RNA sequence: CGAGAAUAGAAACUCUUGAAGAAGUAAAUUAUCUACCCGUCUUGAAACACGGACCAAGGAGUCUAACAUGGAUGCGAAUGA
RNA sequence: AUAAACAUACUUUGAAUCGGCCAAGUCUGGUAAGCAGGACUGGCGAUGCGGGAUGAACCGAACGUCGAGAUAAAGUGCCAAA
RNA sequence: AAAAUGAAGACAUUUUAACGAGUAAGGAAACGAAAUGGCGUAAGGACAACAAAAGUAGUAAAGAUUUAAAGUAAUUUAGAU
C-alpha cells in the first residue's frame, strides 16, 4: 500500500486544457493508482485517457512515521442490499499503514472484497474524538495491561525443533 | 427417430480453410451485355487501326 | 588483405560514440526542462512513450479466431515470447483486444540491450540465425544504415525512421519462465493479475524471464 | 581410439497384451484398436517405437568390441575387410564346417582380422583333451 | 422459419425514411454516372419496377456500363467459400453517388498542386516543395511546458454516496 | 507449442530428372553445376525445365520455330522437349538445340542448312546462353483439358466424356 | 589513467579401482512411484452392452472386360498392326 | 499501421463424412429436466500430461528420446513434494 | 527448406535453421542430392572363391528348444543341445 500524488489535464472541446485534476490515491503500486485515477475522472467529470495527459504522478511519504496518530477513515461500500457510508477509527503512525487496516477489517467484519470500496477522504482526529468502543480504552495516558498466557518467544527458525525435551510452559511473560 | 435439423455450427472455420477466393481481375473486365452504341464505336475503331496496321507491315 | 576489419572496426566505434552522444544528450534535456519547471512553478508533462515490449502469456489451446489473428501480425506465435511494437493509435486499440493474452509494457535501455545480447536473433535466408557478429549484422541491414550491434539497439529503442525494417529482421526472443503475477494470470494486472499493461513494471518481470 | 556407444533405451518393446495371452507374441505390433490403452498414451501404458528412440548415427550398428560385423563364408570373404580390419569384423555362417572354419580362422589371423566365432564347432577339446 | 419470398423481412428494410415519402429529389434523375465511378445500392421501395434485390441493399459498387435508361452496377457477393463478381443493370432511382474516395480524392489535388509548383521552380532555379507528408495513426503526444500563470486547480475524490429518492 | 499457419510439408518442386534415363540425369548433373557456379538464370531456366515430368514438356514444330526465328537469323533455338516436323510448310535454315529431333525434323534441319544441336553441345558453345531464343510448346492443347469441369456449367462446359448411347 | 596500433609474455597434470571380474547388460526377488478387458457399433464402455475357456494349422479387396487421370517408356501427323 | 518467398495463385485425381455431444456474463417451447430446438465462439469426438480425491468436455497446457533449470493452474498440519 | 560438394566415400553426403499430438483417410514401384523409408513368406530369371574346379553342406543341411548381440520397430545374426 502506497500513496500517490497525480495530476492530469483535458485537451479536447468539452474541457479547457487549463483544469488540473489532483488526487491522493492509494494504490499497491503505481499503474494501479493511474487507474484508480482514471475511472475517478471518466465517472466525474467524462474524461478519458484517449482525450487526457497525465503531468505528474509522484509517491507521498510520511513526514514523521514515528509519531502515532488517531485517523478517522471516511469511506463507502457494496453490500448485497445497496451502498452504505462509514466512518472507522485507526490508529497507526503511517497513513498508508491505517489504510491497510481499513481493508483487512472491512474485508473481515464485512466481508467486503477490495473492488467495492472506494476511500473518501482520511483526516487525524483528536485522543477524544475517538468513539470505537475497543480503541477509546487505549487513548489514555495511563494505560497499562498484563500481556499474558504468551507463548514463550523463539529467537529464529534456527532453534524450531520438532520435538522437545522437557515440560512446557507458558509465560506471565 | 427425430434428428436434429440443421447447425452452422463449425461453418465459418470450415470457410476460412481454404479462405474466399476472390475472382481475378479478368472477371472485372468483361464487356458482355453493355452498350450496343459504344460497342458498335469501338468495333469500328479497333478495325481501323487494326487495317492501318496491318496495311504498313504488308509494304515491307 | 584484412586491413578493412580495422576500418570497419573504428566505424563501429565512431558510431557507437554517436549512438551515445544522441541518448544521453536527449536524457539531458529532460532534466533540464524539469528543473526549469519546478524553477517557475510551470507544469512539465512527460512525452508520451514510443516504444512497446509485449510478453505472450497463454497457451494456443482456446483462442478467438479474431483474436488469434492479432497475436500472428505481431509475432505472439508462442507462450514466452517478446516482441518489440511500435506505440500509436493502431497498435495500442491491437492490444487491447488481446489483453488477456499479452502482458506489456514500456521497456528501459538497460532492458533493451540485455535482450539483444543475450537473446537476440536475425532472420538471414529464412533462418533464425542467433546474433555472433557485427559483419553479420551488416549483412543483413547494410541498406538500412545498421552496422553494429549498438546501432541496432540504439535504432529499436529511439525509434528510428529504419524501425519497421530493423524490428521486423529481429526474431521473436524466447525467454524463460518466471512469476507471472501475484493471484495468478487470469485478471488484469491492475487487479493484481498477470496480464495487461503493465507500464515501467514490465522490466521487473522482463529481469527474472531474460 | 573408441567412442562411447550409448542407447536411450536397453529394454525390449513388447507386444500389448502379450503377458497375459500366450497367443498373442512378444513381437511388436501398433495398437489400431479404438479403444485402446496403450496408443491412447494411458500413464502407465505409454511405451511404442518411435524415431526419437534411435541411437547415435556415428556409433550404429557397431559392436561392443567397437568393430562393425561382415559375415564370410570361405577365406576368400575375408579378403574383402583386409583393408578395414580396424573397421570390421569377420562372423562366420552358421552353416560352415568345422573343416572350412580352421582354414578361414587361421587365414583370418595371417591378414589380422578379428573373428567373431573364434570358439565355434571346435572339436571336443574340453573333456579327455 | 421463414419463407423464400423474393422481398422477405422488408418490414422496417423497405419502409420510407420518416418523413421522406412521395416523389424523390429531381438530382437524383439528373447526376451523371461515368464509367469506373462508385455507387451505392439503395433499393427505393416508392419504385416497384426494376427493384433490385435486397441482399444488395447499402452494397459499394462500380459502374461498368451507362445505358439510356439504367445505369450498370459491378458489385462483389460471397458465396460458400468463394467471391463471384455480381453484374446489375439498375436505374438512378435506386443507386447514389458513393463517397467512399472523397478522402483520397482530395489527396490528389494536394499533391497534383505541389507537383504543378515543381515545374514552376526547377526551371526558374527557386528550390522545389516537397509532397504532402503521408498519413499516420495519433502519434504519441511529445513533451510541452504548461504555463503556472493561467492555471487552475480542482481536487478530484470519490463522491459521498447520495440516494436518488 | 507454437502456433503456426501450416506445418512444413514437401515443396512441390521436381529437382532432377524424373525416370531412370541415364542421360537425362547427366544433363541434369551438368546443368545444375553450371546454375550453381555460373549463377545465370538461363542454366537455371534449363535445369527446371529438365526436370519437368513429360506431359508438362509439349513439343515444337519446325513450324513454331521458322516463325520465332524469321527475324532471329544468327540465333539458335533453344526448346527443352521434342521437335517435330510440319509437314505442310518448309523449313528454313536454323541452328535448334532441343532434347530430341524426330527423324523427318532432324532431315529437314540438315537439308534446308540448319544444325541440329543437341543439349552437351550447348553448353560447350553457349554455356551461359549468349545467341539462344528460349522457346517451349503450348500447353492447353491437350484433348483432356477439354473434358476438365462439369458440362452442366452455364459459362464454360466440360465436353462430356463419351460412353453408353453419347448423343 | 589510458582505447587503436606497434614491440615482447607464458598450459601440459595427479590419485583410486578392475581376469581375486571394472563400466555396462540380462534374469529372479524385494522396496517407492505407477498400471481398469481386449476387439467393436456408439455423442459417450473398464462397463450391469455384445464375441472371447486354451493352443496349433487354414482364414477374407482377387481375376476378366470397358473408360478416365496420373507417374516412367517408344515413336510422332502419325501411332499400333 | 502490422504481418507475409517452404509467400501467393492454383490445376488434376480421389479417400473419409454429413447419428454428433458439451460449456456459456445467450435465446425460444416447457412447471422443470443430465428435456427439445437454435445465433457466435471454443472444445470432446480424434487427446494424452499437471490440478480439481475419482469425472469426454472444467482450469493450466497440447506430446520425437533425455539431462539440468526457472514456471502454469493450483497448493504448503499427516496421507503429500512444499 | 536453403546453401556447399558430388562418379561412388557412406551412414541415403556436409552445414545452418525451424519443426515432431492424433480417429476415419491419404502418402503403388523407380527417380544423386532421389515426388516417405523399410522387415518378412513362397516361387521364376540372373549374380555369389575371377589364375581352369568359383555360395554353404555327413569335419553335419533344413526344422525345433534356449543364450547372447545388432536394429526405434517390423526382424536379423551367432553360440549350445
Amino acid at each position: 500500500m502506497k500513496e500517490y500524488y497525480i495530476t492530469a489535464r483535458c485537451t479536447d472541446k468539452a474541457h479547457n486544457p487549463n483544469e488540473i485534476f489532483r488526487s491522493r490515491v492509494f494504490a499497491p503500486n503505481y499503474v494501479v493508482a493511474k487507474s484508480k485515477f482514471w475511472m475517478m475522472l471518466k465517472k466525474q467529470h467524462k474524461v478519458k485517457k484517449i482525450n487526457a495527459e497525465l503531468l505528474q504522478c509522484q509517491p507521498i511519504f510520511e513526514k514523521n512515521p514515528t509519531v502515532v496518530k488517531n485517523y478517522q477513515i471516511f469511506l463507502r461500500y457494496v453490500s448485497a442490499g445497496g451502498i452504505h457510508n462509514i466512518t472507522k477509527q485507526y490508529r497507526d503512525v503511517t497513513r498508508v499503514g491505517a489504510v491497510r487496516q481499513m481493508y483487512n477489517d472491512l474485508a473481515s467484519q464485512y466481508r467486503t472484497r477490495q473492488d467495492k470500496i472506494q476511500l473518501i477522504s482520511i483526516t487525524t482526529v483528536g485522543d477524544k474524538a475517538v468513539k470505537n468502543p475497543v480503541l477509546h480504552q487505549f487513548v489514555g495516558h495511563h494505560v497499562k495491561f498484563p500481556m499474558v498466557h504468551c507463548k514463550p518467544v523463539i529467537a529464529s527458525k534456527r532453534f524450531n525443533l520438532p520435538i522437545k525435551a522437557g515440560k512446557l510452559t507458558t509465560k506471565l511473560c | 427417430s427425430k434428428d436434429k435439423n440443421r447447425s452452422s455450427h463449425n461453418q465459418s472455420h470450415k470457410a476460412h480453410r481454404n479462405g474466399f477466393y476472390k475472382p481475378k481481375k479478368s472477371a472485372y473486365m468483361s464487356t458482355k451485355g453493355m452498350n450496343v452504341q459504344v460497342l458498335k464505336n469501338t468495333k469500328a475503331q479497333r478495325k481501323f487501326a487494326l487495317a492501318k496496321k496491318l496495311e504498313a507491315k504488308k509494304a515491307a | 588483405c584484412k586491413a578493412r576489419c580495422q576500418a570497419f572496426r573504428k566505424e563501429v566505434i565512431l558510431r557507437t560514440i554517436k549512438n551515445h552522444k544522441d541518448i544521453e544528450a536527449a536524457k539531458k534535456a529532460v532534466y533540464t526542462a524539469k528543473k526549469n519547471a519546478e524553477i517557475n512553478g510551470d507544469l512539465y508533462a512527460e512525452a508520451d512513450p514510443k516504444l512497446i515490449v509485449a510478453i505472450r502469456i497463454r497457451g494456443i489451446n482456446g483462442v478467438s479466431p479474431k483474436i488469434k489473428k492479432i497475436l500472428k501480425l505481431l509475432r505472439l506465435r508462442q507462450i514466452n515470447n517478446a516482441v518489440f511494437i511500435k506505440a500509436n493509435a493502431s497498435t495500442i486499440k491491437m492490444l487491447r483486444l488481446v489483453d488477456p493474452y499479452v502482458t506489456y509494457g514500456y521497456p528501459t535501455l538497460e532492458t533493451v540491450q540485455k535482450l539483444i545480447y543475450k537473446r537476440g536473433a536475425l532472420k538471414i535466408n529464412g533462418n533464425r540465425m542467433p546474433i555472433t557478429s557485427n559483419c553479420m549484422i551488416k549483412k543483413a541491414l547494410g541498406d538500412k544504415d545498421v552496422v553494429c550491434v549498438d546501432d541496432l539497439v540504439h535504432e529499436i529503442y529511439t525509434v528510428g525512421k529504419h524501425f519497421k525494417e530493423v524490428n521486423n529482421k529481429l526474431a521473436p526472443f524466447k525467454l524463460n519462465g518466471a512469476k507471472i503475477a501475484e493471484k495468478n494470470k487470469k485478471i488484469h494486472f491492475i487487479l493484481g493479475g498477470g496480464f495487461g499493461n503493465r507500464e515501467l513494471l514490465i522490466n521487473k518481470l522482463l529481469a527474472n524471464m531474460i | 581410439i573408441k567412442p562411447k556407444i550409448v542407447k536411450k533405451y536397453t529394454g525390449h518393446f513388447k507386444r500389448f497384451d502379450s503377458n497375459r495371452f500366450l497367443r498373442v507374441k512378444a513381437s511388436w505390433r501398433v495398437p489400431r484398436g479404438i479403444d485402446n490403452r496403450l496408443r491412447r498414451k494411458f500413464k502407465g501404458t505409454n511405451l511404442l517405437p518411435k524415431i526419437g528412440y534411435g541411437s547415435a548415427k556415428a556409433t550404429r550398428n557397431m559392436l561392443p568390441c567397437g568393430l562393425y560385423k561382415f559375415p564370410v563364408r570361405n577365406t576368400t570373404d575375408l579378403e574383402m575387410i583386409m583393408m578395414q580390419n580396424r573397421k570390421y569384423a569377420a562372423e562366420i555362417s552358421h552353416a560352415v564346417s568345422a573343416k572350412k572354419r580352421q582354414e578361414i580362422i587361421q587365414r583370418a589371423k595371417i591378414l589380422n582380422i578379428r573373428v567373431l566365432n573364434a570358439d565355434a564347432r571346435i572339436k571336443k577339446q574340453e573333456v579327455a583333451q | 422459419p421463414l419463407s423464400n419470398g423474393r422481398n422477405r423481412r422488408t418490414r422496417k428494410l423497405f419502409k420510407r425514411p420518416f418523413r421522406g415519402h412521395g416523389l424523390s429529389n429531381t438530382s437524383t434523375i439528373l447526376h451523371t454516372y461515368k464509367v469506373g465511378d462508385y455507387v451505392t445500392i439503395l433499393c427505393n421501395s416508392s419504385i416497384q419496377h426494376g427493384l433490385p434485390y435486397k441482399a444488395f441493399h447499402g452494397k459499394t459498387g462500380r459502374v461498368w456500363n451507362v445505358n439510356p435508361h439504367a445505369i450498370g452496377v459491378m458489385v462483389n457477393k460471397k458465396v460458400n467459400n468463394r467471391i463471384v463478381v455480381k453484374r446489375l443493370h439498375i436505374s438512378p432511382e435506386h443507386i447514389k453517388p458513393s463517397g467512399c474516395q472523397k478522402d483520397f480524392l482530395e489527396r490528389k489535388a494536394a499533391v497534383a498542386a505541389i507537383r504543378k509548383q515543381n515545374i514552376q521552380l526547377k526551371k526558374e532555379g527557386k528550390p522545389l516543395l516537397p509532397l504532402p507528408a503521408k498519413r499516420l495513426p495519433k502519434q504519441p503526444r511529445p513533451a510541452e511546458l504548461i504555463k503556472g500563470a493561467d492555471i487552475k486547480f480542482t481536487t478530484v475524490a470519490p463522491l459521498k454516496f447520495e440516494e436518488l429518492y | 507449442a507454437i502456433d503456426l499457419d501450416r506445418h512444413h510439408v514437401r515443396k512441390h518442386v521436381s529437382k532432377t530428372a524424373r525416370g531412370n534415363n541415364a542421360y537425362m540425369k547427366l544433363l541434369v548433373r551438368l546443368y545444375g553445376f553450371l546454375a550453381r557456379r555460373t549463377q545465370s538464370k538461363f542454366a537455371k531456366t534449363i535445369l527446371h525445365r529438365l526436370c519437368l515430368s513429360r506431359v508438362n514438356r509439349p513439343i515444337v514444330s519446325t513450324s513454331k520455330l521458322a516463325c520465332l526465328m524469321k527475324k532471329h537469323p544468327e540465333e539458335t533455338a533453344v526448346c527443352v522437349n521434342t521437335v517435330t516436323y510440319d509437314s505442310r510448310y518448309p523449313v528454313p535454315k536454323m541452328n535448334v538445340c532441343a532434347l530430341k529431333f524426330t527423324k523427318t525434323a532432324e532431315a529437314a534441319i540438315t537439308k534446308a542448312g540448319g544444325k541440329c544441336l543437341r543439349f552437351d553441345e550447348l553448353a560447350l558453345k553457349a554455356p551461359t546462353g549468349r545467341k539462344t531464343v528460349l522457346i517451349r510448346g503450348k500447353r492447353n492443347v491437350r484433348e483432356a483439358l477439354k473434358h476438365f469441369g462439369k458440362v452442366c456449367a452455364k459459362k464454360n462446359p466440360a465436353k462430356q466424356y463419351k460412353g453408353k448411347q453419347t448423343k
